């Protein structure tokens, strides 16, 4: 109150939260086309056994052990959400600026 | 007072620059000495090549880039069962126009016959889900027949 | 009397405040259009939610 | 705030004295600074137009017409004054429409000058929508391309600059770098 | 002096917090719009997305 004022950013959260969904839906929907020019439809499995090609594993191994990849996947996303909430010192970068 | 107010802000600004300096120095590395597979840090789009240009206290980069221009919608497969084996392209994907099924690149349209080159058998069709239903040709027996 | 060392810390503070927002910019303005998933959750077993 | 009956002042942050006791009547008020702000000027260059809007950045403006000849105030008041999350925009009119930000303003409202022309305001719009047909048994492939090329910039060096103290602060003068060192 | 004091202890913080800022938008450009074969620089193991 002696000079003092604080600015609002030009982006409100919900704006963030938009562009975040928008990449999310990008990604999920056509993989990596999406960034490089236009967005490309492929099912996901077939960009999954693309991403295993890539780290170098032939993509049949995807095809073979589909359902237990999705359930390794489901169970990792599940267990973030405990790794984040239990640790307080989680999220401390944010907390010292 | 005004002198050391001078000189450090002189400091701070000079190590923006550097920052900026060996971004542009990492740039002429990798971009233009060499093709680049880090997407976006070469341009917008699949890098091809870039050449420098000096400019006054800095330089400007132009870069080639690939950009995919038209798109068609296809149908696709994961495999293909033949004879109680599935078969999965070496590289490429499966599509259909509608009657027949060909194995073309990922980044470019170019159908072509399915054949046992063209694709590697591993395991049997009764694992892969959506397998699709086909015949695949080898070429070796034709010639032999005849 | 001090001549003009009140306008160097506001200028300062001012190219500060337009650095966050170009900061937030360049971080998440990286896509040209809005996308979005269809009302299906068909992906072959992976649950998004 | 509960007064004790001993005491006269009330300090939160130490050096602000937030309440007082009336010496008459033993009553406590609060004390509150009037209002303050900074005061912005959304234009369009002097090439386009010169028609100007007033921004009162972190104020209520019913306040404004009574802060502080150049005494514009409510520069124009037919044009519709409305309060933001930045303050409130005097000389600018209220739009649905969205589009591309190219002046911003504060909490995602920008402002620009178009058709007739005048200063408009409304919320960024953060691109063109999209929607991709997914289906799992359906691709995509390009069947053509084009080549483009794009410019790049960095600034590289800066300007080789030296400084001479003695000449700065004492110039040509003996007493004066005596009492430099 | 105190506010000279301020000023350039917001400006160094400032400068941090860009080198943060510019770490970050890499790391979308290359780990989320991409998959990339840098080692750690996407999480420790293979990377996928
Ligand atoms: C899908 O592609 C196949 C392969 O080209 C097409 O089959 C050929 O069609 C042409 C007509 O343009 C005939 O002359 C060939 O004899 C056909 N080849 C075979 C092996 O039958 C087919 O017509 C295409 N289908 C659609 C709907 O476009
Ligand atoms: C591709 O062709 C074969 C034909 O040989 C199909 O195999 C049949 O599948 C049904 C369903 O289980 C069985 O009742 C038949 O006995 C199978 N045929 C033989 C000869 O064993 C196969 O279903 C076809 N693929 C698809 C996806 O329809
Ligand atoms: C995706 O996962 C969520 C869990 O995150 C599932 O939601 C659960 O649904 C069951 C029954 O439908 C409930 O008993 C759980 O309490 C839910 N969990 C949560 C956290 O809400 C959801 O059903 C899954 N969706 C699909 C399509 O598998
Ligand atoms: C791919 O796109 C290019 C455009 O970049 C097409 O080339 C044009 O073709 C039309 C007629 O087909 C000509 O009138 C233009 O002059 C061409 N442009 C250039 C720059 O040469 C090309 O035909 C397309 N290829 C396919 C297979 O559709
Ligand atoms: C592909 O199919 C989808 C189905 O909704 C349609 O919206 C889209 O326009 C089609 N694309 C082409 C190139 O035919
Ligand atoms: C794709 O989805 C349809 C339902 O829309 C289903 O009948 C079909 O089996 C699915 N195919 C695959 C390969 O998942
Ligand atoms: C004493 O205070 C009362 C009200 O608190 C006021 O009306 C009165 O004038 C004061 N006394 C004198 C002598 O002014
Ligand atoms: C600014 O105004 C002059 C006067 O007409 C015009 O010639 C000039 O091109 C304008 N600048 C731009 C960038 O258009
Ligand atoms: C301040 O503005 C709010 C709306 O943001 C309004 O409700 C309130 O009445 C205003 N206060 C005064 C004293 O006018
Ligand atoms: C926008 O349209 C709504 C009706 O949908 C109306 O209530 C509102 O006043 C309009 N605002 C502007 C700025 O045109």
């Amino acid at each position: 109150f002696n000079g003092l004022t604080v600015l609002p950013p030009l982006l409100t959260d919900e704006m963030i939260a938009q562009y975040t969904s928008a990449l999310l839906a990008g990604t999920i929907t056509s993989g990596w086309t999406f960034g490089a020019g236009p967005a490309l439809q492929i099912p996901f499995p077939m960009q999954m056994a693309y991403r295993f090609n890539g780290i170098g594993v032939t993509q049949n191994v995807l095809y073979e052990n589909q359902k237990l990849i999705a359930n390794q996947f489901n169970s990792a996303i599940g267990k973030i959400q405990d790794s984040l909430s239990s640790t307080p010192s989680a999220l401390g970068k944010l907390q010292d600026v | 007072q005004s002198l050391q107010t001078y000189v450090t802000q002189q400091l701070i600004r000079a190590a923006e620059i550097r920052a900026s300096a060996n971004l542009a120095a990492t740039k002429m590395s990798e971009c233009v000495l060499g093709q680049s597979k880090r997407v976006d840090f070469c341009g917008k789009g699949y890098h091809l090549m870039s050449f420098p240009q000096s400019a006054p206290h800095g330089v400007v980069f132009l870069h080639v880039t690939y950009v995919p221009a038209q798109e068609k919608n296809f149908t696709t497969a994961p495999a293909i069962c033949h004879d109680g084996k599935a078969h999965f392209p070496r590289e490429g994907v499966f599509v259909s126009n509608g009657t027949h099924w060909f194995v073309t690149q990922r980044n470019f349209y170019e159908p072509q016959i399915i054949t046992t080159d063209n694709t590697f058998v591993s395991g049997n069709c009764d694992v892969v889900i959506g397998i699709v239903n086909n015949t695949v040709y080898d070429p070796l027996q034709p010639e032999l027949d005849s | 009397q001090y001549g003009s060392f009140c306008t160097q810390l506001n200028r300062a503070l001012t190219g500060i405040a337009v650095e966050q927002d170009k900061n937030t910019q360049e971080v998440f303005a990286q896509v040209k259009q809005i996308y979005k998933t269809p009302p299906i959750k068909d992906f072959g077993g992976f649950n998004f939610s | 705030k509960k007064f004790l009956p001993f005491q006269q002042f009330g300090r939160d942050i130490a050096d602000t004295t937030d309440a007082v006791r009336d010496p008459q009547t033993l009553e406590i008020l609060d004390i509150t600074p009037c209002s303050f702000g900074g005061v912005s000027v959304i234009t369009p260059g002097t090439n386009t137009s010169n028609q100007v809007a007033v921004l009162y950045q972190g104020v209520n403006c019913t306040e404004v017409p009574v802060a502080i000849t150049p005494t514009w105030r409510v520069y124009s008041t037919g044009s519709n004054v409305f309060q933001t999350r930045a303050g409130c925009l005097i000389g600018a009119e209220h739009v649905n429409n969205s589009y591309e930000c190219d002046i911003p303003i504060g909490a995602g409202i920008c402002a620009s000058y178009q058709t007739s022309q005048s200063i408009i305001a409304y919320t960024m719009s953060l691109g063109a929508e999209n929607s991709v047909a997914y289906s799992n048994n359906s691709i995509a492939i390009p069947t053509n391309f084009t080549i483009s090329v794009t410019t790049e910039i960095l600034p590289v060096s800066m300007t080789k600059t030296s400084v001479d103290c003695t000449m700065y602060i004492c110039g040509d003068s003996t007493e004066c770098s005596n009492l430099l060192l």
